[PDB]
């Protein structure tokens, strides 16, 4: 099979040089980076994947059949001799900033609300009060939740104030809060990459990093073990998911990792099973003699990593 | 066997390059077929 | 016995521009705007400043043609740490002091972005 | 049967001279010299063996047909006349270090953790806080594992205040520190060749120089003999792989050294067997008389060589 | 025998070394089916 990426690849070299480059320039530069790369690197089509790839912009161009040009300039000029150039140039630039802005809109409907809260969060209150009246209801809310109270209150007390309703400007503002991301990156700062790492650490060397981020700051090393919180309790994880976890790991490896496990932990993860699987599991356990640590240790790594992957999987919620 | 392979993908070459012909030429003398499938493409790429 | 005195006034103003250069191209470089107090100009013999002079850190010799000799420039071991640090976005509230150890490839080359950066600031 | 690097390098003197230079510009180095020692000593095809490189070629190329050239320079021409040059020299060269960090994200995941630490170890606590947060969270954790408690500590504390995430810069650290590497050779430094030379050296010799380096420093003298380790006590050794050797190797052998060894040694390798074959054991041991030293040491010898043979097929870990 | 193997091996170098031509012909006339099959190689050496 070939991805819908190749394809277009494939295809964006077969459409020749300057075809491309005009699409280049009709296009994104992550797009165009995108398609340097892939044709740099290896090919996308083969003697059967170029035919399919080939085949299916036939198909395309069969259903895309409208006897009409891009026109960027051709339409503009058969309108500007019947009624003049000026009479399309403000509003068109109107009517493209109105398509932008709602782009924006969009955009920012679906990038993540506190990213846009913090990208907003130094900007006016006016600016987040028109910016939420313009995003969807759900959006505008998620932006609004992730404030600090003060900030909020004003928000909602300028959402009425704001009658100016205005109306190139707004474009010109999305325009400018737009360039900031390019540059913003990011996408790690948030310190759960930073946990991950730490739960990889060797157990002790964790319990010291721990120990010293406490120093440095107790509600970030708080903050941290919240992340790290990970079936060490009943309440966080719920029952549900605690049966969830012992029909999907294997029984030996569950027995032997609650060897080490509080008694709260083993009363947890007993209290899921029936009668018959909870006796014969405390039996084990009794029965079991005493096993270096570093097995134990390993075992409840791989069993953290089958959580973190139904996690990632998200069947169910974890805190 | 390698042989009329060879000669198979020859001749899949020849007749890929003129039918690419083909699509340069229906590009040429219409654009907006062009812009559609290409935002199909992106379409696809994103989907 | 050794002995030197003069006044002098041209210099002062220099040292303030070439200080204004050197803040902002460390703002454009860094993302963040700099504050640079230039001290008051110090005349001593050079086993003084030797003396003064915090070990360990970091100088370099640029050349002035056609003048025959070379020119000193020096960096503390706390500025280049704030400074990559602040290339890497580092807070820069848990740092760390290192004294006697020499810089490693990485730090020389900050240090190489500094001492260009300076010489460039001090040409212009 | 002819390897895959033959066949690669047979290829590499059919396609031509020129041909050959343009892909050692394209690939590495140390590719390069392979090919030149290759093509030096002896040729890697015969009539059969070129038959079957050509042959396989020619299928690799039937499936890698695109119609497509490189154009490290033909596709960026046809970009420029459309975009222009500048529209892409930028994008290009982070899409390219994108690639390359990620590549030395790679290679700094597959290399051995503590190599890597070391490698690290002198480079800045926020170097070492982003390079974990761009690694995999196993590779992290290994890394930060190898390192002091304080170091450790500063690296998860800075982990959180890491929030610039830089990035031009970033890939030029990951250039600076794959240029040390070939530089580092090493790969034999750790005191692990010598414990194996001690270990080949004659007895009293390498006795003389365990007491030597005890005089040298107790603490090498130590971490020498953890090395030197190998069945001389049950735990480091475990019942199991007891058990492993004495049905591995031969009885009369194993006899003869347990004439010299330990009553726990004869205690350890007698409980894993069976009651009739113990008895045997025990039997054989208390009727063979004494014999000189040398043959007994040289079939000690011969075990230890089979202990360490099962340890590198690596069926169980010994210490 | 000999002989008759001796002639074999000619007539398979001669057969070989035009063969060879037409790699490098197909080479010289496409390079994106070179770099591809070059990473196969690769690919197969440390493999």
């Amino acid at each position: 099979n070939l991805s819908g990426t190749d394809k277009s690849v494939i295809l964006l070299m077969t459409i020749g040089e300057d075809r491309a480059a005009e699409v280049f320039k009709h296009l994104s530069t992550r797009e165009v980076q995108a398609l340097s790369t892939a044709m740099a690197n290896v090919r996308q089509i083969s003697n059967k994947q170029l035919t399919d790839v080939l085949s299916e912009f036939e198909q395309e161009a069969e259903q895309f059949a409208a006897l009409n040009i891009n026109a960027n300039e051709y339409l503009r000029s058969v309108l500007v001799k019947a009624l003049g150039e000026e009479r399309a140039s403000s509003l068109l630039e109107d009517i493209l900033e109105t398509r932008d802005t709602t782009s924006g809109i969009e955009t920012l409907n679906f990038m993540e609300p506190q990213s846009a809260a913090d990208l907003i969060r130094d900007e006016h209150p006016q600016i987040i009060a028109t910016i939420l009246v313009h995003l969807k209801r759900s959006q505008a809310a998620d932006i609004l939740a992730l404030f600090d109270e003060r900030l909020r209150h004003d928000v909602m007390l300028r959402i009425a104030t704001f009658g100016g309703v205005q109306l190139a400007e707004l474009t010109e503002v999305l325009n400018g809060l737009l360039d900031g991301q390019n540059l913003k990156r990011s996408k790690m700062g948030g310190v759960r990459t930073a946990a991950e790492i730490i739960n990889l650490m060797k157990t002790q060397q964790e319990e010291a990093v721990i120990t010293a981020v406490r120093e440095f700051d107790g509600e970030l090393a708080q903050k941290i073990i919240d992340e790290m919180f990970l079936f060490e309790n009943l309440v966080d994880v719920d029952d549900r998911s605690i049966q969830r976890l012992l029909q999907e790991v294997d029984s030996e490896s569950l027995l032997i990792a609650l060897k080490g496990a509080e008694p709260p932990l083993r009363e947890k993860f007993l209290r899921n099973m029936s009668q018959r699987a909870a006796d014969i599991l405390r039996d084990d356990l009794a029965n079991r003699g005493p096993v270096r640590l570093s097995q134990v240790e390993n075992e409840q790594k791989a069993i953290l990593l089958i959580v973190r992957r139904l996690a990632e999987t998200g069947e169910m919620v974890i805190g | 066997k390698d042989e009329q392979l060879q000669q198979r993908r020859a001749n899949q070459r020849l007749g890929a390059e003129v039918m690419s012909q083909r699509i340069r030429e229906m590009s040429d003398n219409d654009p907006r077929v062009v812009a559609l499938v290409i935002r199909q493409w992106m379409s696809n790429d994103h989907e | 016995r050794r002995v030197v005195r003069e006044r002098l006034q041209a210099l002062e103003i220099i040292n303030e521009r070439f200080a204004r250069q050197f803040r902002m191209g460390l703002f454009n470089l860094l993302r963040r705007s700099p504050d640079i107090t230039v001290g008051a100009i110090r005349i001593q013999p050079y086993h003084e400043f030797a003396r003064n002079l915090p070990v360990p850190t970091n100088l370099n010799l640029i050349h002035l043609k056609p003048l025959r000799g070379t020119g000193l420039v020096v960096f503390s071991p706390s500025l280049v740490f704030i400074a990559v640090d602040n290339l890497f976005g580092g807070d820069g509230r848990f740092p760390t002091k290192v004294e006697g150890r020499e810089f490693t490839h990485t730090e020389q080359r900050v240090i190489n972005r500094m001492l260009k950066l300076a010489l460039e600031g001090y040409s212009d």
